[PDB]
């Protein structure tokens, strides 16, 4: 499809649940092929959105 | 929990009244009179410790602008003052506040094995209070030579700042341990 | 005498009733002579009891070693308006170590009047006692002996029966290592953060409230009362030509009976550990470490422990100094990668995070030392773990930085074949399971 | 025959007031001179038995916008059977 | 010689007169020559990392620069 | 050697100047002028982070880090009062190894965040990585993280990329007039904010943009809008207010 | 040609770094901080007249 | 004016009559380092550009549009005064300002701050 924006596209992606404080995203599943390592500290009420990817990231529990 | 933000509550806020005590003046006076006028702010550190005793043992935003209003200066220099040390409670916290041992001059001699029976039996997540406010469970710094291993330290915020008391119990066991909470919800204070 | 130097009469002692014998408020004190012609010690002048220190040959205690009267000199012979305040570290910081809360506990009104001869030896004009956050009984005691104080007039305005006036405060932390730091010292009483300033402005010159200030600890200065009354000579002559003074030593860790009354300075750490405190758990066989001082001290083996005195100079030519005299010896029975890896967790722990070696520095000794705990990491990592000491030590603000980077540097010297052995199995472990 | 045999000999042979200023490095020799001693000092460097540069590689030029005499022609030379290097230069202005 | 060309063995041709044809024959004869080298140089082929590491003037490892603060500074610097 | 930047010397009185040996190379400075600006008149450009010309003088980051031939340790340059006659020189290989090492320590816990940072092509943490530090960091775990907080509509803030130099909570302390930004927490995990939800509401309050060397506080409206090597820069003066 | 990540969301986040080392000067980027919140462009063309496929 | 240099540098007439600026450029407020400093640079005022009106690139029709950024750097202010009087332009130069070195002690955070006199 291309008629939605990629803005509005990437919004309805659900958020991963991570059971850490901090998750490291590296982009692509390969290391190599994704954007720089980027350690987010989720620990606000809302998701923590990766400024490479986009990606949002929320803690369910410790 | 140790967050240096505050994500305002509805039990603690900003714009919540709060003032010592109608009693506590003297000791504030008293306090404010060991130090030269002009650096009243020598005297954050008790003030802060008679604002916590006189809550409950945890230190809200309020108290914090209190204090600062009290020793006239800006209240974020009362922040950085409550969130450098450690005998702060800036999140709610029980009356009875229990405290684990130390970490390296403790754990040599094997006390890793206590706290485990502290925290699994009759306890809930660390930093939490019981369906009412009785016992927490944090962390604590020995305070020098560990020649007892297990040893827990409770706080009486129960009382208030007139029957506030700091003890530290030795030799402790997951039956001890019992016997002494069991003693603190009943009410009657432990020997030590 | 010269041949060994040990052997203590039970008089020669200086802290006497240490374990709460009798009631150390008034009538006690009066009885061992504690507030006792006072009136002439302090009205003999100034530089007499400047004087008494330097000849008296006076170590510093619980600290880093230095002459106590050379430090008293540096305070200001006449004053250009600033007043003088003389702040006592009672902070007893780095656990492990409690020979200030008995001190405290049990002889109050030895380091008050301390605290008075002090202050008319630097011509103060207050006193700061600066207690633990976590020392609430004792800081409760302390003040009952001092409101006593207050009443019986020792204190005050004509203090002692004399024109000199004194003050005594009491100001309580909240519970931070570094605030034990000569400098968070007068930071935090200031009233905010206790994060050490830096050396040029020396305390001397310009530190509490910007006035001339000398920081003392509570031991060093409550051995000041006995050191007049009972003269120069009564402990000069026990240790060497520069370390006297009997220091106490508060021996814990794997050792059974840990006593701990004081002694000679210059006493050997296989007699200390063999005559007082029993013997070590499980025998001398085992002695697998020992660490002379507190927990901020590079470690000594077994290999050297022995025929090497609690002197300053001779434990810093073992490389390894004697902080505030209270030995960890280490048995056998227990891994001593685990208990570095945690003495290096504590200083992650308490480091103000100011200057930027100790910041992350502190902490990548952490992680190196999770690593490695269980054989995580390389052989070569043994090398990148001294450049990392040798970068945190000497560019950093305060001494934690070092008492951060000795532990790690003193286990990678004494101890890396032990490393070696775990980085072995584990890659063996690697190797067999497929 | 390398760099420094040839420092010494157009040290000692080369008449004096003709090389300005003369330099030597791995970079390169190089003999400045004074823009009008040019046609005489490549005719004793061309013709000489000890020095005898036959090839002209290249005729440079620099502008420097900065001092007096702007312009900088660089001339690079060759000697084939010495195998050696010599870059003249000189400093040129826009009239 | 700039590069290897010490280890390598070849021979210069070189002509007599200055004609078109002696021109042509130098030409074919510097091919056969530098086919020669090709030869030498895929036997003498030894492993090791192609850029230098001295001094910083080499991109990092695309699978460097994307996991080291460093490296990335470099890449950044010098792209 | 004309002084860095062409900084003019103020001499009280010629009588007061005390003389001192940077490189082999005698230089007159009047009372104070901590070793940093000494080394600024003699012509040698001192790494600092931390220090200021117009904020006070703290000696956290340790990397002004300088050596004197009368001191055990190599002292900070940035707040070590000049001394008649010393030593201070920097090509010892003790400096540059103490400068390694700082750099080495304030890169640990630095974000990869380069290509999306808006002060990417003028940050001085990494121009001055590139000349004063060593490369290939040895670093490999997991580095520290802290939460984006929220001040003004018109700083926008990441404090994920913030060296703990404490230069903007001097500059709110002292210039600024108004204390609402502070240095919370103790050790590595100070955030540096104000505990509360509240705005920086100051007249000159956008100046800690330019203060702070790194991009952690950045200018909200010019949020990833151009590069610094795409504009062309012109000296004018302004219109808005009469002090021009 | 520009790729995107297999979410959805495009690659590119307008670091500048192809257009200050494209040789050829082909490249022209505009960016703005979406109402999202990352960084992404809204003008990103490629004069492919000037472009000279050297993979810079 | 003595620009006589105009007449054979071969550049037309109509730009041997510019009003140009000699300046040193300031250093940048966003970064500490003073590695660019000591230069002086002529500041043509080209400020005639717009926008083509396809893609949006910037359009020039001056051609000194960037001489004085890329090239053309002088070490001093004598030599732009001279470089500018020889090909006969209006320079009107500009005096850089330069930071004054002040006395700054690190022991003045911790002053008397008074005494508690009666007020
Ligand atoms: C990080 C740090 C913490 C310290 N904590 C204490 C302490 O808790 N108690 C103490 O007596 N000395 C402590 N010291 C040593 C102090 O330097 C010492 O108290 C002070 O210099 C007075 O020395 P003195 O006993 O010779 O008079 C500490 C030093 C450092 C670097
Ligand atoms: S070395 Fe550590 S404890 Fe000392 S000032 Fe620096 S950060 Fe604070
Ligand atoms: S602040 Fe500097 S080093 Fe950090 S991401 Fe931004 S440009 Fe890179
Ligand atoms: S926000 Fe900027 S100025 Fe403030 S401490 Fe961090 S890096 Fe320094
Ligand atoms: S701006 Fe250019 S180099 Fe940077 S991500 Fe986008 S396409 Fe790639
Ligand atoms: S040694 Fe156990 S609580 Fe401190
Ligand atoms: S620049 Fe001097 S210590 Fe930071
Ligand atoms: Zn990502």
């Amino acid at each position: 499809r291309s008629k939605k924006s990629p803005m509005e596209l990437i919004s309805e992606v659900p958020p991963i649940k991570v059971d850490g404080r901090i998750v490291a995203c590296e982009g692509d599943t390969n290391p190599a092929l994704g954007h720089p390592i980027e350690f987010i500290c989720l620990d606000l009420n809302e998701p923590a959105i990766c400024k490479y990817c986009g990606l949002r990231y929320v803690q369910d529990h410790h | 929990t140790a967050l240096n933000y505050h994500l305002d509550s509805p039990d603690n806020k900003p714009d919540l009244p709060w003032e010592f005590s109608e009693a506590n003046q003297s000791k504030v006076k008293e306090i404010l009179s060991y130090y030269p006028s002009n650096y009243k702010q020598s005297a954050v550190i008790p003030l802060l410790d008679l604002a916590q005793q006189q809550n409950g043992g945890w230190l809200p935003v309020s108290a914090m602008n209190a204090v600062a209003k009290v020793i006239e200066v800006a209240p974020i220099r009362v922040y950085e003052v409550a969130t450098f040390y450690s005998m702060f409670n800036r999140a709610k916290v029980g009356k009875y506040h229990l405290l684990v041992c130390g970490t390296t001059p403790c754990m040599i001699r094997g006390s890793r094995d206590i706290e485990s029976a502290l925290l699994d039996h009759l306890g809930v997540k660390r930093g939490e209070v019981t369906k009412d406010g009785l016992f927490s469970v944090g962390e604590m710094e020995c305070m020098g030579c560990c020649v007892n291993a297990p040893m827990i330290t409770v706080a009486d915020y129960s009382n208030g700042s007139e029957g506030y008391t700091y003890n530290y119990f030795e030799d402790v066991t997951p039956e001890k341990v019992v016997e002494i909470v069991e003693k603190l919800r009943k009410g009657e204070k432990p020997p030590h | 005498e010269k041949t060994h130097f040990g052997g203590l009469k039970d008089e020669d002692r200086i802290f006497t009733n240490l374990y709460g014998l009798h009631d150390p408020f008034l009538k006690g004190a009066m009885k061992r002579g504690d507030w006792h012609r006072t009136k002439d010690l302090v009205l003999k002048g100034t530089d007499w009891i400047v004087n008494e220190m330097k000849k008296s040959g006076l170590r510093g205690r619980g600290g880093a070693g230095f002459p106590s009267g050379l430090k008293w000199s540096f305070m200001p012979k006449v004053s250009d308006g600033r007043p003088s305040y003389l702040v006592v570290n009672a902070d007893e910081s780095e656990p492990g170590t409690c020979k200030d809360r008995e001190i405290m506990r049990h002889d109050p009104h030895k380091l008050l009047e301390g605290c008075l001869i002090a202050g008319v030896g630097m011509r103060a004009s207050a006193a700061y006692i600066y207690i633990r956050g976590e020392y609430v009984n004792e800081r409760l005691n302390l003040e009952k002996a001092r409101r006593e104080a207050y009443a019986a007039g020792l204190l005050g305005k004509n203090a002692c029966g004399s024109g000199y006036d004194f003050e005594v405060y009491i100001h309580f932390g909240a519970g931070a290592y570094i605030c034990g730091e000569e400098t968070a010292l007068l930071e935090s009483l200031e009233g905010k953060q206790g994060k050490p300033r830096l050396k040029p402005p020396f305390p001397a010159n310009a530190g509490l409230y910007g006035c001339p200030t000398t920081v003392t600890n509570v031991e060093t200065v409550a051995v000041s009362p006995t050191i007049l009354r009972r003269g120069p000579e009564w402990f000069s002559s026990f240790g060497r030509k520069n370390n006297a003074g009997t220091k106490l030593f508060c021996i814990s860790g794997h050792v059974n009976k840990p006593c701990t009354v004081e002694e000679e300075m210059s006493i050997p750490l296989k007699e200390l550990i063999e005559r007082h405190c029993g013997g070590v758990r499980g025998g001398w066989d085992n002695l697998l470490a020992i660490i002379p001082g507190g927990s901020s001290v590079p470690l000594i083996p077994k290999n050297i422990c022995e025929d090497v005195l609690m002197d300053f100079d001779a434990l810093k030519a073992v490389q390894s100094g004697l902080g505030t005299a209270a030995v960890i010896v280490m048995d056998k029975s227990t891994d001593v990668v685990d208990a570095i890896a945690r003495l290096s967790y504590f200083y992650k722990h308490e480091s103000c995070g100011q200057c930027t070696p100790c910041r992350e520095g502190t902490g990548w000794l952490w992680m190196i030392m999770e690593r490695m705990k269980v054989g995580n990491a390389k052989l070569e990592e043994i090398d990148m773990l001294q450049e990392v000491t040798k970068q945190i030590e000497g560019h950093t603000i305060c001494a934690l930085g070092d008492a951060a980077a000795w532990p790690v540097q003193g286990l990678i010297r004494h101890f890396r074949p032990e490393l070696e052995r775990r980085i072995r199995e584990r890659a063996e472990r690697e190797l067999l399971q497929a | 025959m390398d760099n420094q045999f040839i420092f010494k000999y157009s040290w000692e042979t080369l008449p004096k007031k003709w090389v300005k200023k003369m330099e030597r490095s791995e970079h390169g020799n190089r003999f400045d001179t004074n823009t009008d001693y040019l046609f005489q000092l490549l005719c004793f460097l061309k013709l000489h038995t000890y020095t005898r540069v036959q090839v002209l590689i290249d005729i440079c030029g620099v502008d420097y916008p900065s001092r007096k005499r702007r312009f900088e022609v660089v001339y690079n030379l060759l000697s084939t059977r010495y195998n050696s290097r010599i870059r003249v230069q000189t400093s040129a202005d826009e009239v | 010689p700039y590069d290897v060309y010490d280890q390598l063995d070849f021979d210069v041709p070189v002509g007599t007169r200055g004609d078109c044809y002696d021109r042509y024959c130098i030409r074919i004869e510097e091919m056969r020559q530098s086919l020669r080298i090709i030869v030498q140089c895929l036997n003498q082929m030894p492993s090791g990392m192609i850029k230098a590491d001295d001094r910083k003037l080499c991109p990092p490892s695309r699978c460097r620069m994307k996991l080291s603060m460093e490296s990335l500074i470099h890449h950044f610097e010098l792209y | 050697r004309n002084p860095v930047g062409g900084a003019r010397v103020h001499f009280s009185n010629p009588e007061d100047a005390i003389e001192v040996f940077v490189d082999g190379y005698a230089v007159k400075v009047p009372k104070g002028f901590t070793v940093l600006q000494a080394c600024e008149v003699a012509g040698v450009d001192i790494p600092r982070f931390c220090y200021h010309s117009r904020l006070s003088i703290a000696g956290n980051c340790r990397m002004c880090l300088v050596e004197v031939e009368k001191s055990p340790k190599p002292v900070a340059s940035c707040a070590m009062p000049a001394l008649p006659g010393m030593k201070i020189k920097t090509d010892t290989p003790i400096a540059k190894k103490a400068r390694e090492g700082v750099m080495e320590f304030l890169l640990m816990n630095h974000p990869l965040d380069c290509p999306i940072c808006d002060q990417g092509g003028e940050c001085d943490l990494q121009d001055q990585s590139m000349a004063f530090g060593s490369d290939r960091g040895r670093f490999t775990e997991m580095k520290r993280s802290v939460v984006d907080k929220n001040l003004g509509p018109l700083v926008k803030t990441v404090m994920t990329r913030c060296i703990q130099c404490t230069r903007c909570v001097r500059f709110a302390s002292e210039v600024a007039g108004v204390q609402d930004l502070g240095i919370l927490g103790r050790g590595s995990g100070e955030e540096i904010g104000t505990y509360v939800e509240k705005l920086m509401t100051s007249e000159l309050s956008g100046n800690v943009i330019d203060i702070c060397p790194v991009g952690a506080l950045t200018s909200k409206p010019f949020a990833f809008k151009a590069r610094n090597w795409e504009l062309k820069a012109t000296e004018t003066i302004d219109v808005s207010d009469a002090v021009g | 040609a520009l790729r995107r990540y297999p979410t959805g969301e495009e690659r590119c986040i307008a670091c500048k770094l192809c257009e200050a080392v494209c040789p050829a000067q082909a490249i022209t980027i505009e960016a703005e901080e979406r109402e999202d919140g990352s960084r992404r462009t809204t003008r990103y063309d490629i004069d492919m007249t000037k472009c000279i496929y050297c993979g810079f | 004016k003595r620009g006589e240099i105009g007449k054979v540098s071969g550049i037309p007439e109509e730009h041997l009559s510019r009003k140009v600026i000699i300046y040193s450029p300031a250093r940048t407020a966003t970064q500490s380092g003073s590695g660019k400093l000591g230069k002086w640079k002529i500041n043509f005022v080209s400020t005639l550009k717009w926008e083509n009106p396809l893609m949006g690139w910037t359009s020039t029709g001056d051609p000194y549009a960037n001489v004085g950024d890329s090239a053309l750097a002088f070490d001093s202010e004598e030599a732009a005064k001279s470089f500018a009087e020889r090909h006969g332009w209006d320079y009107k130069v500009k005096k850089p300002n330069t930071p004054l070195l002040k006395v700054k002690s690190y022991s003045d955070n911790f002053k008397w701050k008074g005494n508690p006199q009666p007020e």
